[PDB]
């Protein structure tokens, strides 16, 4: 279902738009663009990054213990 | 073991060149159509 | 009242800021998940609040689309954050719970 | 010879969907050949191991 | 959909009979309007501001008479075919088509 | 009983759509030719002589 | 009837030319020296002696 | 009236890809639904062309696969597109499920539950796929797997022998697996349509988890082209894999013909089951291992009952985000461990990671939601 | 409201086999549509079970078909149900087309 | 929060449906037994001793 004209009630909202043939597809692409990705990165590192390094560490340690274990000195 | 080896890398070369041409183009096609939405400006004008 | 309450209050303020709906001009109640109780409370809102709530959601969905965010001064400030829905939601729940008590006897 | 350039392309060929299609199909034909040879030659240069050796063995048939 | 469908039809496939009707509706409108001292006085004043002349009915007739189907589909094409519209909506407009779609209705893939 | 579509307007209609039906056929042809690599038809085209002889 | 057709289709996924199980292999003990595990093929399965 | 809107057949198309009101703010993460759509068709198409030369008999199975790569014109790409597409199908599948989890999309019960059936089905499908070339890994993979079912009390032995068509993974078993691997993707498709049917009752969710009726856009210029751009990105990934590294995700041993007497020291699944494999062997029990193996997948059906937060998405919930990323990180660990022998480090870390997987989904994530509600005074 | 009438999935069933307004006077000749439906499924089901033993190689094709009738449990009925079902599928198909022709049904 | 379904009426409801839920289970059992030919369970039934010993 769904349709358009039966979704919900909206009042007093104007929407100015401009035709795609009158504007640029990539406005300040590098100018405003890159700052935004850095800002999006800041916003999320502390939530995405840590779990992963914990694995990165568990992975390298895990490998070292295993390979070092199949060796032996006395007895 | 892999007789197709060379021919595949020739196609793979072409796959990279085609993609390098196609990727930006489809992206620009899609951005052009999304333009209408990206620069849309809203205003709220309630009574009183 | 003292040191402790302010500490729980500042922890709450901290979560609020971290939660980040404020950055999209949203208010806490604009983020509530819509179940029946909630759908009814929205319905029961008065004209003004209802209209303001739609503009806020629209302002946010728009921002969320182009993955931008509001200038810092326009973020909603914690505890200037009016919980407009709460009293309505509370009553709708209270009404449902009474129906539920009656349904047991 | 620049503003009027994409203008002519639009005027003479992109306006009608007729020409628009005809041009990309005529444009697909030439492009295929130019891209194929053009990319073969790039694959050709970075190598020189395959059938460049042919000149030897054959001919003696 | 229907509005746009009519503009394109006229841009590409306008037929002769309907063009005579158009010309006829226009000859009646012109003359029916210039009835009374008031609309004519207004017509004189406005004309001189925009035309520098007063364009006599006989000339407007001549200009109307010259229009045939070919002219309609050429003149409509020039202004309508694959051009960006200015769109203004007010009221219950949830179903006003998106701008891209209104823009895509300004040309036709048949043609 | 297809005499419904016989008259001046339909005759005007047919003509207005000819350049288009003709150009659609050019599209279909080149499109068929280029997609199967029509030896017979292609060999006449200046460039695209990637079949030497 | 339903049982029967269903049972039959179910049964079609079991036996065959797979009733084999002959084998009963006789193994020469002097071929396997002290400390060695010699594997044979017995009834389609590996047999260790 | 139009033609699109009224015609019985076109209606369906119109209501699903043209005029469908879509949220204006869905991001890549929403692309994996169409990408799974493409992967499904790609798997069917290359899958059919392979079936035109493949033989389902142990005598010629491997040979027919070899016949395809050397002799059949362009048989090799078709074969690698198939193989790599199966992996692409799992990368997309995993993005899709994860997207649903992070964003609260699972609240659409029927859609999601149908999605679980779709996951199981392509899993059952891909497992049977891998056995077809009759390589050492095909046979021993087929062996290790099916035999799990023998842990089911009183019925297990008869069940395993019933699906085997003997006492081993033999002739009857290969042909069998061909037939099921042929019919399964069609059924998947009928289910993908029911999936999309239920999805349509509400329309899509979005990153904020807040309703978007207030700002919907037609699927008609916006998401047709965004799906297009995205499929092109799926092609790049797939082709990069097949035209440059076709065995990278493959096991060099499935290249040695099946030998029912030669057990490779290796013995591991295709990468997409490695996490479940790790969970399975973490348990020093036959029944429990397979009981928990199953539960590591069927738990997705418990997720909506464990939603505890007053908000739908995770966009505004930090504590929950951390727990989510720890789930993904824990799933890397699980696959990594699953691809490693059951000797030193590996046993105890893969044992604890298994506990963590279930502690996370079953206890930690819900508890976080309650805490978050509380911090917000809700 | 009901459950049959409202549920997205059941609706389809309801609108096609339960509440569907049908003419009160259709006769046998109208049965061949459902019978083709049954024949289609019958062909698919016996067809799948045959594919679980059949080999597509000239070396073993015939032999695998023979393997089915002697060795495969109940392989023979499955094989003949398949073979004869294909004929049943054509008898029904022909009734169906003819029924359409006699009765003018083709106007749809 | 399933405390919604805890009260005298629900308790009355449960009882009214017991003979039915019980008889549905007898149907399911005999139905399972007869369909797989449950050796263990069947051998006790007077007639239906078509497995001699
Ligand atoms: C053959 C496998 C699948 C196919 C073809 C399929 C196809 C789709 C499509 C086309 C969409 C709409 C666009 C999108 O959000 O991506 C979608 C959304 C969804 N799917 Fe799937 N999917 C499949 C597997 C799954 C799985 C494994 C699950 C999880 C158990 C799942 C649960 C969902 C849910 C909940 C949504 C709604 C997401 C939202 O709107 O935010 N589906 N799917
Ligand atoms: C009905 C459409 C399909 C057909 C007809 C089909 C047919 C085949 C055939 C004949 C083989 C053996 C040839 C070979 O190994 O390359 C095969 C292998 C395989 N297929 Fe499919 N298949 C289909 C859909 C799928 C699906 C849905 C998947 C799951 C993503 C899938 C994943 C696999 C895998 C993993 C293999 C073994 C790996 C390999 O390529 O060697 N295929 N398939
Ligand atoms: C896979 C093959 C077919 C199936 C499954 C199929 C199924 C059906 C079904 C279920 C009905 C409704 C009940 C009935 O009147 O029988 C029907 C009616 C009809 N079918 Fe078919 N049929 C098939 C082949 C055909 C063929 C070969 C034709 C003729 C070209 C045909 C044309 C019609 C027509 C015109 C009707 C309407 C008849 C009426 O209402 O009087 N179908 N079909
Ligand atoms: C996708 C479902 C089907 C599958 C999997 C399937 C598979 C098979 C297989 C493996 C054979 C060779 C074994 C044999 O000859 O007995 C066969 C034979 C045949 N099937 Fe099918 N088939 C299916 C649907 C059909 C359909 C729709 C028809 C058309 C009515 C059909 C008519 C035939 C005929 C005429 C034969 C050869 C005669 C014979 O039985 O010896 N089957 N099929
Ligand atoms: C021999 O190598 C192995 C595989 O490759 C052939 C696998 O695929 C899997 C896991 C496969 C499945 C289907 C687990 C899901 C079970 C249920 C009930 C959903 C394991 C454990 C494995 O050891
Ligand atoms: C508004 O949200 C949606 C999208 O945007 C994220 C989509 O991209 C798609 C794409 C689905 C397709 C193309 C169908 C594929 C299914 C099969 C069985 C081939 C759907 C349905 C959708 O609802
Ligand atoms: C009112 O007229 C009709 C009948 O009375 C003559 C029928 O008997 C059927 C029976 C159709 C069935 C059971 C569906 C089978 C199709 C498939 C793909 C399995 C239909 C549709 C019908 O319209």
């Amino acid at each position: 279902g769904r349709q358009f004209g039966h979704l919900t009630r909206v009042r007093h909202v104007i929407t100015y738009s401009l035709s795609p043939f009158e504007q640029r597809a990539f406005p300040h692409y590098f100018s405003k663009g890159i700052p935004n990705v850095l800002r999006r990165t800041r916003a999320c590192i502390l939530r995405v990054a840590p779990p992963f390094v914990a694995f990165y560490l568990v992975y390298t340690w895990g490998t070292q213990e295993f390979e070092k274990s199949k060796r032996k000195n006395p007895a | 073991a892999e007789p197709e080896h060379d021919h595949r890398k020739r196609m793979g070369l072409k796959m990279l060149l085609m993609m390098g041409l196609l990727l930006p183009l489809v992206y620009a096609m899609k951005r052009h159509k999304w333009s209408v939405l990206k620069s849309r400006k809203l205003a709220y004008r309630p009574p009183k | 009242v003292s040191a402790s309450s302010r500490w729980l209050e500042g922890i709450r303020k901290w979560y609020y800021n971290a939660a980040g709906f404020n950055k999209l001009g949203l208010m806490r109640d604009d983020t509530i998940h819509e179940n029946d109780d909630v759908k009814e409370a929205i319905r029961r809102l008065p004209e003004n609040l209802y209209d303001d709530r739609v503009f806020r959601i629209k302002r946010a969905l728009d921002l969320s689309m182009r993955q931008q965010i509001l200038p810092k001064e326009q973020w909603t400030k914690y505890e200037e954050d009016k919980s407009y829905l709460e009293p309505y939601l509370k009553e709708v729940i209270r009404e449902r719970k009474e129906r539920e008590e009656w349904a047991k006897k | 010879v620049a503003p009027t350039l994409t203008a002519r392309l639009y005027s003479l060929l992109f306006r009608r969907t007729s020409t628009f299609a005809l041009t990309i199909v005529v444009g697909a034909l030439f492009f295929e050949r130019a891209f194929d040879q053009g990319a073969d030659a790039i694959y050709e240069h970075i190598n020189e191991g395959k059938l460049w050796k042919h000149i030897k063995h054959k001919y003696e048939n | 959909f229907v509005l746009q469908g009519q503009w394109m039809r006229l841009c590409t496939s306008a037929t002769e009979s309907e063009v005579l009707r158009g010309k006829n509706l226009l000859r009646n409108a012109l003359v029916s309007h210039l009835d009374g001292t008031t609309p004519v006085c207004e017509d004189i004043g406005r004309s001189l501001l925009t035309y520098g002349r007063r364009i006599p009915l006989a000339e407007w007739e001549s200009r109307i008479a010259e229009v045939d189907a070919r002219v309609v589909r050429e003149v409509c094409s020039k202004y309508f075919y694959d051009q960006c519209p200015a769109v203004a909506g007010f009221g219950p407009i949830e179903q006003l088509p998106d701008y891209n779609r209104i823009r895509s209705g300004m040309f036709w893939l048949r043609f | 009983m297809l005499t419904r579509f016989l008259g001046p307007r339909y005759r005007q209609l047919a003509r207005n759509w000819v350049p288009t039906a003709q150009l659609w056929g050019a599209v279909g042809a080149v499109g068929l030719v280029w997609a199967t690599d029509w030896r017979l038809i292609l060999d006449w085209v200046p460039y695209i002589n990637g079949k030497f002889k | 009837a339903a049982k029967n057709v269903v049972s039959q289709f179910v049964s079609s996924m079991s036996a065959s030319a797979d009733v084999l199980a002959m084998s009963k292999i006789e193994i020469k003990l002097s071929d396997i020296p002290e400390g060695k595990n010699m594997a044979f093929k017995w009834r389609g399965k590996p047999l260790f002696v | 009236t139009n033609i699109r809107k009224s015609h019985p057949l076109m209606k369906i198309v119109n209501n699903a890809f043209i005029d469908l009101p879509a949220p204006s703010n869905i991001s890549s993460w929403w692309n994996f639904g169409s990408l799974l759509g493409i992967c499904l068709i790609l798997q069917i198409l290359t899958g059919l062309f392979l079936a035109m030369h493949y033989t389902s008999d142990t005598t010629t199975a491997f040979s027919s696969v070899t016949h395809i790569c050397r002799d059949v014109n362009y048989g090799w790409i078709i074969r690698y597109m198939h193989a790599n597409g199966a992996s692409m199908f799992f990368i997309c599948l995993y993005m899709h499920v994860g997207r649903g989890l992070y964003y609260g999309s699972y609240t659409f019960l029927e859609t999601w539950n149908i999605g679980v059936i779709l996951l199981l089905t392509v899993m059952a499908t891909a497992f049977m796929g891998y056995v077809l070339p009759w390589g050492q890994m095909s046979f021993w993979g087929a062996t290790v797997i099916t035999n799990l079912l023998s842990a089911i009390p009183y019925i297990g032995t008869n069940l395993v022998e019933w699906i085997w068509g003997g006492f081993s993974v033999d002739k009857a078993t290969l042909t069998r697996f061909f037939a099921f691997h042929f019919i399964l993707p069609f059924i998947i498709m009928a289910i993908a349509m029911v999936h999309l049917l239920f999805l349509h009752e509400t329309g899509s969710n979005n990153p904020t988890g807040i309703s978007s009726d207030v700002d919907k856009i037609p699927f008609h210029p916006y998401y047709t082209i965004k799906d297009i751009l995205g499929a092109l990105l799926l092609i790049l990934a797939l082709m990069l894999l097949v035209l440059f590294a076709p065995d990278l995700l493959g096991d060099p041993d499935n290249y040695t013909p099946a030998n029912p007497l030669n057990t490779p020291p290796h013995i591991k699944p295709e990468w997409y089951f490695l996490f479940a494999y790790a969970i399975l062997r973490s348990i020093p029990n036959k029944l429990g291992g397979v009981l928990a193996l199953a539960f590591s997948i069927l738990i997705l059906a418990l997720i909506p009952l464990l939603h505890t937060s007053k908000q739908r998405s995770m966009m505004f919930r930090p504590l929950s985000q951390c727990l989510f990323w720890a789930l993904v990180a824990d799933l890397l660990t699980l696959t990594w461990i699953g691809g490693q022998p059951v000797e030193h480090p590996y046993i105890t870390i893969g044992q604890l990671a298994s506990v963590l997987y279930f502690l996370l989904i079953l206890v930690l994530m819900p508890t976080a939601g309650t805490i978050e509600n509380k911090l917000l005074k809700w």
